[PDB]
RNA sequence: AACGAGACUCUGGCAUGCUAACUAGUUACGCGACCCCCGAGCGGUCGGCGUCCCCCAACUUCUUAGAGGGACAAGUGGCGU
């Protein structure tokens, strides 16, 4: 079934899940095509206007 | 934050701006000055803070009341605001249109007046 | 005072004021500007002393925010 | 027949530029002093791009640089500070020649006598001093002198004899006699604080102004109180021009010109901003200079920045 | 020293990160170029602020690890140094491009996390930040010559250079890619 | 102000059965005029002179001398 | 309104500002000398790092310890009742 990669962009970031305090939740431009606009999880620190690269392209988490 | 004011501070802040706003201003620089002339502060670290806080209502109320502070001079603002009243509001314009009924209320209360009717539909709960 | 690293900043600190302090006093403003500008811009403190400094140890650890060993039992 | 336009905009302070102070011997330089604890000389081009560029910083004062002059000839500059203390400079270079200790706290205003054998500095004291440029204190215009702040002490121009008018928090303008040392005229009538006074160029007339707005205009040598002109907005600085019939006025919302003869507004000067929204603002001017032929007018403000204004018909 | 402020001799111009996002927080110095690779650094206090730091100076930080080389700046400062030169003679170019290569090449883009999963804990696909990239890199690729130097004859500006040179063209040779292909391979699973 | 304003003592009474021990904790208030103290007001004080004299919209005039 | 917290006190950094210092130093002489030639000069002589001279030299910058001021998240911009 699949394959590709994805360049996004941070637009906003929500505030921190995991129940560590880990996860940092945000909101991504998404690069290649502006009116896409989705919420992805992250393991490292990160600020507004740096970026991810996207594995899966659809899924859009919430809490864990 | 870690820097929250308590009350002896916001306390003499309130306290100052009731008997001094006119002498007061804009600038920490010379509060602190006036607080050594209209208050007795015992240390200088109180004091500035104090100067500091009170400064910062005195940025806050030049721009709009503030909740709980009153001075003479906001006073008098407020009372010649409190004045406006136009042509005036109702008129109501030639004739008042009625609910009829209410123009049976009129009808059966002796009373002459200008007069419509659109009154009727009943009338859900809820 | 200090150390051997701590030696060499404090002496190219001394050099880089020592060159503004004097075209304060004796050539123009402009040219001192120009000289805190380049030091300044690249910097690495130059003209600015770093507060950085010892912090006391407590009692429990022979740092100061190093704190001894437990077993508990 | 005229009005004032922008010339240029000079730099390099970063606090606010709480004094200026021209020049006729070299009418090309200009002492400021500000909130930095520096006083800078300039030297002006008019150039095109700072209207001129730095010449010195004087340092050496540890608090807000409140207040300066300078020598006619341009040769030497006199300073007052929070810190307490006042300093005679070498404009030329740098030096401070002297220091003039003795004020309980901060030193708001100072002012020299045309001879340049007189100093005099107005302090939160509440006293008023005279020193010799010795650094000697000889008098302390002591005497219950300011209930209050004293916020600005000038000298008036001359001739019968020393007059020093000072202006205070206490709501009042006082005149001094500097040769029997005892205190000339109480003027009354303004209802807040007194921030600045000036004297005219030929010293019968006096205007000193403060929060409330309203400046005033008394006369000096009648001793008696002419009138007054409602500036609205809190007014920081006035200044009479040497050659023309206008006080200026530093307000809160900007700088105010007026012509006293016919009386009318000549200008409001407010420099802008473009595209901005613009909200919150003013760095109101806190300090003027006229400049030796009415010509040019130096304004301090908050912003750090001095702004020029060039007259022309 | 005054025509371009290069690095011990290096320039910092035409050094450019291939590889968008993870462009700045590696710091070159789109201005920055310096002498060295010691500094007073206060970078601590801010959660960012490290992404401030040069690059080069965060390897040789780095490479000070193990109780014993706590603290050894001055020893990763030589090490740092000269393994720019052994790079430089390995393939010409900037070995500081060499080094920025290894550090874009060897961020995990992926990994996983130990998300709770009720029993059987399973771990859940992430995509990982640019700032973890960098840090998780340097990591990789110090701990990866330092592993390797130790019981070698082989010193670690040499391992060091061995490490950059075959991440900055990841070859695989290199520790440092086989662990994030590793981290990486683990993420896409778990989803 | 512990050490300005209070005077403590402890005293062992010895007693047929055993030992007591008094304490006693004496707060001499020259904050008020202690006097003169050192400090007066306790560090958490904050006397407000306001005005304390004034009056007069009273256009203007002026007076001779 | 008070108690604890805090404010409070102590210690330590920013002060070519303050008042000062031979039981603290520095500049800079007067400095010669020791005096080496280190380079230059054939050498007298010039520039040169220190020690020592100590002086009816000057200073407070480093040092010192006292008093002074600085921070109030002060300004500005987003966000939040």
């Amino acid at each position: 079934r699949v394959q590709p990669i994805k360049l996004a962009r941070v637009t906003k970031v929500l505030g921190r899940t995991g129940s560590q305090g880990q996860c940092t939740q945000v909101r991504v431009e998404f690069m290649d095509d502006t009116s896409r606009s989705i919420i992805r999880n992250v393991k490292g620190p990160v600020r507004e206007g740096d970026v991810l690269t996207l594995l899966e392209s659809e899924r859009e988490a919430r809490r864990l | 934050m870690g820097r929250v004011r308590t009350k002896t501070v916001k306390k003499a802040a309130r306290v100052i701006i009731e008997k001094y706003y006119t002498r007061l201003g804009n600038d920490f620089h010379t509060n602190k000055r006036v607080c050594e002339e209209i208050a007795i502060i015992p240390s200088k670290k109180l004091r500035n803070k104090i100067a500091g806080y009170v400064t910062h209502l005195m940025k806050r109320i030049q721009r709009g009341p503030v909740r709980g502070i009153s001075i003479k001079l906001q006073e008098e603002e407020r009372e010649r605001r409190d004045n406006y009243v136009p042509e005036v509001s109702a008129l109501d314009q030639e004739i008042i249109e009625v609910d009829p009924d209410t123009k049976e209320m009129l009808k059966l209360l002796d009373f002459g007046s200008l007069s419509n009717l659109q009154v009727t539909q009943p009338t859900v709960g809820m | 005072g200090g150390g051997h690293v701590a030696q060499i900043y404090a002496i190219r600190q001394s050099i880089s004021k020592a060159l503004v302090a004097y075209y304060q006093k004796y050539v123009d403003e402009a040219s001192k500007k120009e000289i805190k500008d380049i030091l300044i811009q690249y910097d690495r403190t130059l003209l600015v002393a770093d507060p950085r400094r010892c912090e006391s140890k407590k009692f429990g650890g022979p740092g100061a925010r190093a704190r001894y060993q437990k077993s508990y039992r | 027949t005229e009005q004032m336009t922008l010339r240029g905009t000079l730099k390099g302070h970063n606090g606010w530029v709480t004094q200026i102070a021209t020049t006729p011997q070299f009418p090309d330089m200009i002492l400021s002093a500000s909130r930095d604890k520096t006083i800078i000389m300039w030297k002006l081009t008019r150039d095109e791009t700072n209207y001129g560029i730095p010449q010195r910083a004087l340092r050496g004062h540890s608090h807000f640089v409140s207040d300066v002059v300078i020598s006619s000839d341009g040769q030497f500059a006199l300073s007052g500070s929070w810190d307490g203390t006042l300093r005679l400079w070498d404009l030329t270079t740098g030096t401070t020649t002297r220091r003039f200790v003795g004020h309980t706290k901060d030193v708001l205003s100072v002012a020299f006598s045309s001879d340049n054998r007189q100093i005099v500095s107005g302090s939160r004291d509440k006293t008023i001093k005279l020193w010799n440029t010795l650094g000697v204190c000889k008098y302390t215009v002591q005497d219950e002198s300011h209930s209050e702040w004293v916020s600005c002490v000038r000298f008036s121009p001359n001739s019968s004899n020393p007059i020093i008018v000072s202006c205070g928090w206490d709501k009042l303008v006082k005149v001094w006699n500097l040769a029997n040392c005892k205190l000339k005229t109480n003027h009354i009538g303004h209802t807040g604080y007194l921030n600045t006074v000036t004297v005219s160029p030929d010293g019968s007339l006096c205007a000193s102004g403060g929060k409330d707005g309203q400046a005033m205009l008394w006369d000096l040598n009648e001793g008696k109180h002419l009138y007054t002109l409602d500036g609205g907005d809190i007014i920081n600085a006035l200044c009479f021009s040497p050659n023309r019939y206008w006080l200026c006025a530093a307000t809160g919302p900007s700088i105010k010109i007026w012509d006293l003869e016919g009386k009318i507004i000549v200008d409001e000067l407010k420099q802008e901003v473009i595209s901005t929204s613009s909200k919150a603002e003013p760095p109101q001017c806190t300090s003027l200079a006229w400049s030796a032929d009415g010509q040019t007018l130096f304004a301090g403000y908050t912003d750090n920045l001095v702004r020029v204004w060039q007259v022309t018909i | 020293t005054p025509d371009i402020k290069l690095f011990g001799k290096w320039s910092t111009d035409d050094v450019q990160i291939n590889d968008i996002s993870l462009q700045d927080y590696i710091a070159v110095k789109e201005k920055y170029a310096k002498y060295l690779p010691h500094s007073a650094g206060r970078y601590a206090a801010k959660r960012f602020r490290k992404a401030q730091c040069p690059i080069v100076e965060r390897l040789t930080n780095s490479m000070m690890m193990h109780g014993r080389n706590n603290g050894k700046k001055l020893m990763t400062v030589r090490i740092v140094k000269h393994a720019f030169e052994i790079i430089h003679l390995l393939t010409g170019e900037n070995p500081l491009q060499v080094l920025v290569n290894a550090i874009i090449n060897s961020g995990p883009r992926e990994d996983s996390t130990r998300i709770g999963r009720a029993g059987t804990v399973r771990r859940q696909a992430v995509d990982v930040s640019p700032l973890r990239r960098v840090n998780q890199a340097i990591w990789l690729l110090c701990t990866g010559a330092r592993e390797a130097a130790f019981r070698n004859i082989k010193t670690i500006a040499e391992c060091l250079a061995d490490e950059l040179i075959n991440a900055a063209k990841g070859s695989s040779n290199s520790y440092a890619i086989k662990k994030k292909d590793e981290l990486e391979r683990v993420a896409k699973s778990n989803r | 102000p512990v050490n300005y304003y209070v005077d403590t003592a402890v005293r062992h009474v010895l007693l047929r059965q055993g030992v007591l021990g008094i304490k006693v904790k004496i707060m001499l208030p020259w904050d008020p005029s202690g006097k003169i103290g050192p400090k007066k007001p306790l560090p958490d004080h904050v006397s407000i002179v306001e005005p304390k004299d004034e009056i007069l919209p009273t256009t203007p005039i002026s007076e001779q001398k």
